[PDB]
């Protein structure tokens, strides 16, 4: 508060002062934000005790998975297409207003190294890892342990595995073709993401938003006004700016809110259906849920949720 | 406009025989004159 | 520095631009609207203006219970500009001893690094978790045998002191 | 070991102690705004009317009214903000109350870390402590597997475990405990033929 | 903002400009809120094909 408001300006800050503690609940509550980040961030991918590697051979029964796993032909330890979602998806000029972005404790490629980890912990080792020490196990027996926890017999898989190993492999193809060509597909990152574009880039226009005062800019109003009336144009300043800046915090609490409600969702589904196998139906994406996959994204998290959709209809008559 | 009498020109190419080209320019200040007059009507001079 | 270039005030590192400024005008704005480039007045060089590096200050410390021993983060500060100091993404954090034994989190600082007291306060790059490498194979079946109960204590807000504020 | 380390170490129930904090010091910053000046000649409302006069004291107390209650609200509206929250913990304690506590969940890491089996509720001030009874795997053994088993030609599934690869003698056992079982017909099926599957190893079961 | 807060008055309105971007993040706040319902309403009853 006391550099976005009155920034690199001592008369200012002691002219804030005056307001008491809404220093000391603006940064505490926007710290409380920053480490709720880093909590939910950590309890969405930090929640496996250690971190898996795959071997050097990645023969994970026939099932490719070279697409959603890490590349080390990229410098960076991050996914072909995963590269693409974070391709697909100003800081300095954000930091000299005093509107600075705290860094991660995790950084991207820890963020790569949790999916990675995490995945893998997925693949070899079911459910087990979440639960405890991590089994290994290999991914056909998983999708047979997934589709009895579904409800669904085990020899569909097997007598069918090629096929659906087949589909499998399109449907990520699918998935690379439609959000390297859909801009839409990707929507409710997009928005996250233009959402705080958007708090920030509304933020620095209240920092052009005049607000009542002679000037909108900080800076001009000291070195044209002096104490005696710059006092007045000042406590309107700090009434409005203040007033946009309680806004902002207050935006980024209900958002937070429903970020959180979305983060606990996010553990939920990464728990119940990355590290376990959901009975809940159509919680976990449309159709049965076999078992969901993280991808890293910038600040957030894309799940691609494997289901049973039933395709080919067929008519009997029925009994009690 | 507000004590501001100000005048704007370009120079480019063009290759049309009858009409307005399509493509954009943009017309650049040239001087600001201090002159506070009002300003109604015109007529162009040709030679 | 501390910079007025006709009547543009502001403090910071005045750097040579390369934007073509066309001969009437005389500076830029940004996405955010504010000043990032000026030709200077009596030469007619093209300058970009950013402000100097600043950011917050974290305090890495054991307990007073343990120690008094601290170290001090200059968040996103670049070392040079400062005046035990270890560079890294977040910043210079100095008084920390930087170690190449990654442990548990203790003190977060960001970035990828964490402090631990262990005995002295040290710096080091983070763990994300130790290390365990599967012994994943096509052919391979982990099944626990014997297996210890645990309780874990999740607590979670159901109530607040019913205030009233008339 | 909950009374031990809970009595010992004073951060273990700090996600309460912080919501009472947080609580009480959403509280003692109120006060301390009522100690604040706002902008004012005096924080003390008592003073204020006791140092006013209507004529002046009407003009001047109105924007001394009008500050102070931006933060009243600021407070309120903050405070629906952390009600909310503690109103989804508690959304969250109620369904983890019903089917943690009133039930058996069979959510993964929905009701602590392990296999869920039960909880129990704990008074506390303000708000509830549940002890959650958790199945957590320990000591690690390495078994060789199989996809499928190939006895008569016919390929057997198991209904409830996994095959375990003792080197001659392969047994079945359910899914979080080892206990070797004879294979048989009771706790395999059968459904379709070895032919197709890749890997089967065609070891043999029993017919009880 | 301008209907409710200064009703068919243009010099009001001019005089509310100067707060900047508050009734476009108000009014952008409350188009999410009807926004909002229909894709709520639309995950409750539009679920179906
Ligand atoms: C890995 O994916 C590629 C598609 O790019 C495929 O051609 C290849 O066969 C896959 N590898 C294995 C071992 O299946
Ligand atoms: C600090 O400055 C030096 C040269 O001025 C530069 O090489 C170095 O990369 C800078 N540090 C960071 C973290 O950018
Ligand atoms: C720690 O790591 C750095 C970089 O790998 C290395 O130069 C150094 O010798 C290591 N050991 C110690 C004791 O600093
Ligand atoms: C299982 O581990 C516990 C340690 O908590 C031990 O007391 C018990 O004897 C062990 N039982 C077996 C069968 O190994
Ligand atoms: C395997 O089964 C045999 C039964 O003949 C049993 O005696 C033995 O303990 C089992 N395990 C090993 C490692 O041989
Ligand atoms: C069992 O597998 C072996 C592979 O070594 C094969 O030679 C044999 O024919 C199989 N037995 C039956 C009954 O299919």
């Amino acid at each position: 508060c006391t550099m976005y408001i009155c920034g690199d300006s001592t008369e200012c800050s002691n002219l804030l002062l005056q307001y008491g503690s809404f220093c000391t609940q603006l940064n505490r509550a926007l710290t409380g934000i920053a480490v709720e980040q880093d909590k939910n961030t950590q309890e969405v991918f930090a929640q496996v005790k250690q971190i898996y590697k795959t071997p050097p051979i990645k023969d994970f029964g026939g099932f490719n998975f070279s697409q959603i796993l890490p590349d080390p032909s990229k410098p960076s330890k991050r996914s072909p297409i995963e590269d693409l979602l974070f391709n697909k998806v100003l800081i300095c000029a954000q930091k000299f207003n005093g509107l600075t972005v705290l860094p991660p404790l995790l950084t991207d490629e820890m963020i790569a190294q949790y999916t990675s980890a995490l995945l893998a912990g997925t693949i070899t080792s079911g459910w087990t890892f979440g639960a405890g020490p991590a089994l290994q196990i290999p991914f056909p027996m998983q999708m047979a342990y997934r589709f009895n926890g579904i409800g669904v017999t085990q020899n569909v898989l097997y007598e069918n595995q090629k096929l659906i190993a087949n589909q499998f492999n399109s449907a990520i193809g699918k998935i690379q073709d439609s959000l390297s060509s859909t801009p839409s597909a990707l929507g409710k990152l997009q928005d996250v993401v233009n959402q705080n574009a958007q708090a920030l880039n509304t933020l620095v226009k209240q920092l052009s938003s005049n607000f009542g005062a002679i000037s909108s800019v900080l800076n001009d109003i000291l070195s044209r006004l002096d104490p005696p009336e710059a006092e007045v144009q000042i406590d309107r300043l700090i009434t409005g700016r203040l007033q946009s800046l309680q806004t902002y915090v207050t935006q980024q609490l209900i958002r937070a809110a429903e970020i959180r409600a979305s983060a606990n969702l996010a553990a939920t589904k990464m728990s119940e259906c990355v590290l376990g196998q959901s009975k809940r139906v159509d919680f976990c994406g449309k159709g049965y849920h076999l078992m969901s996959f993280p991808q890293s994204a910038p600040h957030g998290v894309v799940f691609l949720h494997v289901t049973y959709v039933p395709a080919q209809e067929k008519n009997f008559t029925t009994a009690p | 406009i507000d004590g501001y009498f100000k005048i704007y020109s370009k120079h480019t190419p063009i290759n049309l025989v009858r009409d307005l080209p399509q493509g954009f320019s943009a017309l650049e200040p040239l001087v600001d004159l201090p002159i506070g007059i009002n300003i109604t009507r015109f007529q162009t001079l040709l030679a | 520095v501390n910079f007025n270039f006709n009547g543009l005030t502001g403090t910071g590192v005045l750097t040579e631009s390369n934007k073509k400024f066309l001969p009437f005008q005389q500076f830029g704005r940004d996405i955010a609207d504010t000043t990032d480039a000026v030709r200077d007045p009596q030469t007619l060089e093209i300058l970009d203006i950013t402000p100097c590096s600043f950011g917050g200050v974290s305090v890495i410390t054991p307990g007073t219970n343990t120690s008094n021993q601290v170290a001090v983060l200059y968040q996103d500060v670049n070392c040079t500009e400062v005046p035990n100091v270890f560079q890294t993404r977040a910043g210079c954090l100095i008084g920390a001893e930087h170690v190449n034994n990654s442990y548990e989190c203790d003190i977060p600082i960001g970035a990828g690094i964490c402090a631990s007291y262990q005995q002295s306060i040290i710096a080091y790059t983070m763990s994300l978790g130790a290390e365990n490498s599967v012994a994943y194979s096509n052919n391979s079946i982990a099944i626990p045998t014997n297996f210890t109960i645990s309780v874990t204590t999740e607590i979670l807000p159901v109530s607040m002191t019913k205030t009233s504020v008339d | 070991k909950i009374q031990d380390s809970l009595s010992s170490t004073p951060s273990a129930l700090g996600k309460l102690q912080d919501v009472v904090n947080q609580n009480a010091q959403a509280l003692n910053t109120l006060v301390k705004q009522l100690s604040s000046n706002f902008g004012a000649i005096s924080s003390v409302l008592n003073d204020i009317l006791s140092r006013l006069d209507p004529p002046e004291a009407e003009v001047q107390i109105d924007r001394l009214i009008t500050g102070r209650l931006q933060s009243l609200q600021t407070y309120v509206t903050q405070q629906l903000i952390r009600a909310a929250e503690i109103r989804a913990s508690a959304n969250l304690a109620a369904t983890k109350m019903s089917e943690c506590v009133l039930g058996q969940s069979k959510r993964v890491d929905f009701c602590g870390k392990g296999y869920h089996l039960m909880s129990f509720p704990q008074s506390a001030p303000h708000g509830v402590v549940f002890l959650h009874v958790t199945y957590v795997p320990a000591q690690e053994k390495n078994f060789t597997t199989a996809p499928a088993i190939c006895h008569d030609g016919k390929a057997h599934f198991p209904r409830e475990g996994v095959f375990v690869s003792n080197g001659t003698h392969w047994f079945v056992t359910q899914r979080n405990f080892y206990e070797p079982q004879i294979i048989t017909t009771d706790n395999t099926f059968v459904s379709g033929n070895c032919d197709v599957v890749i890997g089967i190893v065609n070891n043999t079961v029993y017919d009880p």
